[PDB]
Parts: C-alpha cells; structure tokens; sequence
C-alpha cells in the first residue's frame, strides 16, 4: 500500500 | 542497549518559497528512512511496523531536523537543498504565521539552550519510538525502546551538563511544541494537495495519503 | 517557590456530544478557579492570565477529565455525573477522537497508577504556557514553568524511588494532551460552524 | 472578554 516506503526499507 | 554514540552516528550519517520547501521536505523524506535503519534496534522491527512508525512521525521528525540546522540562520530557515527561506517570503507565501511558530518555538529554543546533536538525535528518536501509533504489532517493545532512549538521554544530560540539572526537561518540553507544529504543518500540506497549484514530489505525494 | 502540597491543594479544591459540550463549560468555572490556587499564579498581569487560560483550556480540561475517568476503563466521566461510554461517542460520530483519550490518557495514567498530585503538577506545566503569543514576559512564565517540573522530579524521586523514568514518563504525555487539545478545538469550531449543535455561553468566549 | 476577565476577581 506504500509503494516507496516498503521498498526503502528492505534494499 | 541503547547508546548515544550509536544514535549520534545517525544523526551524523545524514549530512517560490511554498514549491520549494515542498521539494525539500520530499528529499528529506529519502534521508529520513535512512536515518531511523541507523537508529539502534528499528530495523529488527516487523517491517509493518517500520512503516506505522515512520509514517506517523515524519512531519514532526523532519521539522525537528530543520528546526535544529537552522539556529545559525536568524529569522529564516535552511532548507535540506540548501536554500534558505526567509521569514518575509514566509509571508509573502500565505504561510506566515506557522513559519513564525518554528522560528520562535523550535529554531530560538534550540538556540538559546545550544542543543547538540546528541540531543536532537535522542529528541528525534524518542519520537520514532512513539507506542501510541495506530495499528502497531507490539506497542510494549516500542514502548520500552522509547524509555531505553530517554533514559540514555536523561545520562548524557546528567555527566555532559552537570551544570544544569533540568536539561533533560527542557528538552522532553519541546516534544509537544513539535506535535503542534508538525499537525499544523499537515494542515498546510493538505490543503495544498487539493488545489494542485504547488508540484508535490512521489514519496511526498505517499505520505499525505 | 512551588511548594508540591499548595499544588496538590488547588486539585482538591440525548445526544452525547451536546452533554459534553455542557459539560466543558461548566468546567471551565472550575478551571479558572484551579489556577487562581496555582502558587504565584494570581500575581501574574491579567494580560498573561487571560492568554495562560485562553491557550490551554482544552488541554487543562482534557488531562482533567482523564483523570477522574481512570476508575471507568469503559468511556469517559463528566463533569457532571454522566458517563459517556465507548459505544455513544461512536454511534455519535465521535468515535475516532474519542478513542485517543480513552488509548492515550485515561488508560496510560491507570496503568503506571498516576496520582493527583503528578496531574496537578502536569497541569500546572501546561498552565504556565511561555510560547504563549502576546505574553506580557514570557521569561516569569517559563520560570514558574521550571519551578513546577523542579518539584514534580523531587516529588518522583522520593515518592517513586526505583522508577527513574517515572518524571520522564509522565513529561511524554504532554504532546499526546496537545495532539488531542488541538482536535477537540477543531471538533468544537466545527460544530459552533455548522451551528445546529447547542454551546452554552462561556465556551463561546473561549472560541474567541 | 468579559465573562473570564470577571471570573478572575
Ligand atoms: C507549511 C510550510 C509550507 C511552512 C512552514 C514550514 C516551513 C515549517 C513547513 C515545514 C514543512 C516540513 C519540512 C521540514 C523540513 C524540510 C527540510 O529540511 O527540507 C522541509 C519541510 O514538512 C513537514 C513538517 O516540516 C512543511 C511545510 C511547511
Ligand atoms: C470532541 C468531543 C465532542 C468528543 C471527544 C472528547 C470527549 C475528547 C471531547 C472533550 C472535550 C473537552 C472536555 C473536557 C472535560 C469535560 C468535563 O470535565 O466534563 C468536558 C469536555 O473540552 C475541552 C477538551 O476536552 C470537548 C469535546 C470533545
């Protein structure tokens, strides 16, 4: 549902 | 469990007027969630809770973080793209009256008692670490991370400042002055989400959901 | 001086929303009556006293409130012997700010067993408000404000020994207080607006 | 401000 913040936290 | 010198490192780790403090407050916001992974024991967190506590404090963790890097500039704020907005564009804008607010009851407090950035990182994390969140997993671990940090910081404060004991006050006391400011500063954000008159950036366009 | 015991002596001394809004002016009374008994407060230039009042009624009721409803861990006690349960606020459309008090206030000060003389002190802390537009001298504010804390950190320590964090605890309620102060103005604003919801004469005064 | 400057007297 939050597309940047989830994929800014993993990496 | 939980040192200042681990939190401190965080802070450290990361280095008209309406439209660009727009742009900024969206590339802060990328500097932000790099910030709070450095921040001891968040990232052990479910990742689902990373992102309630994140995105329930981040327009109150960045107004902290601007708030602090602007006591050198007098009467106007220094932008995280390095551009300073002054308190007469501030009017000029229509957003006079919250820009005096930060200057007055952030930007000056945080002058007159010489916060570091210690304190601001301890303050900011406090923050992070905030259980009255709204749908967290496990609000006791981030109940008890919070008081694992003040209870660092009330120590720093204690062998740094023995010269003024209610330190540790002063600063817990400009906690709810930044709950008002960053709430009015959604207020603002909002409502320049409906008219579309000032470009708003991707991850800042996710955060006012 | 702030002697912790003159503070502690100032303490001692339908449709649901409608009933709470009668409520809040009463309370109001009692308010100002509150702070007079505040050490040194009465001696302050009704300029700031006026502003001290008029900047933190709805926080100084709201800790209030709170307080007495710790007893009632299902909705809120009024001032005036009504309870307003979990289930009226939320079948009155009130339900969402509602929920905050009785998460972030009535059931935080049950659990670590906040007593009246800690709100009292809290109470004071918000009262002597120095980022208060327009104050007369914000510096004889703020130095009443350190005054209180300085007797509430003392009051801890020797009431509450082994609970260090317990002065520091009670401080990260005030921003909470402030976050649900502001959203019950702008609840009370919306309702004097749309203007078919009653509001009794003193609650008005206080919405400039 | 009538009623709370009154109701400090
Ligand atoms: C309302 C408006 C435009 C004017 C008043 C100020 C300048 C404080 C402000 C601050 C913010 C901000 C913000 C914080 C930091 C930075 C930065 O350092 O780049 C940029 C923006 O966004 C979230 C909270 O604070 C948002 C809007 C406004
Ligand atoms: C928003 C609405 C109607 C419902 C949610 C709650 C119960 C928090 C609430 C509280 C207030 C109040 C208030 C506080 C105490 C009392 C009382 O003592 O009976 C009465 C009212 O107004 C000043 C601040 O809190 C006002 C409005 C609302």
């Amino acid at each position: 549902k939050h597309k940047i913040l989830h994929r800014l936290l993993q990496d | 469990d939980m040192p200042v010198e681990k939190i401190l490192e965080a802070e450290l780790a990361v280095e008209d007027p309406v439209t660009n403090i727009c742009q900024a407050a969206d590339k802060q916001l990328f500097t932000l969630v790099e910030w709070a992974k450095r921040i001891p024991h968040f990232s052990e967190l479910p990742l689902d809770d990373q992102v309630i506590l994140l995105r329930a404090g981040w327009n109150e963790l960045l107004a902290a973080s601007a708030s602090h890097r602007s006591i050198a500039v007098k009467d106007g704020i220094l932008l995280t793209t390095g551009l300073h907005v002054h308190r007469n564009s501030a009017h000029s804008a229509g957003v006079g009256a919250i820009f005096d607010r930060v200057l007055t009851e952030l930007v000056s407090k945080m002058r007159d008692m010489q916060m570091d950035k210690t304190e601001l990182g301890c303050l900011r994390a406090i923050v992070l670490f905030n259980p009255d969140s709204k749908g967290l997993s496990n609000p006791a671990e981030v109940e008890a991370l919070r008081e694992k940090v003040y209870a660092s910081l009330e120590a720093y404060c204690k062998h740094k400042y023995p010269e003024q004991p209610g330190r540790f006050a002063k600063l817990l006391l400009r906690l709810p002055a930044l709950r008002s400011i960053g709430l009015k500063c959604l207020e603002h954000l909002f409502f320049f989400k409906l008219i579309g008159d000032t470009p708003i950036d991707t991850f800042l366009m996710e955060m006012l959901e």
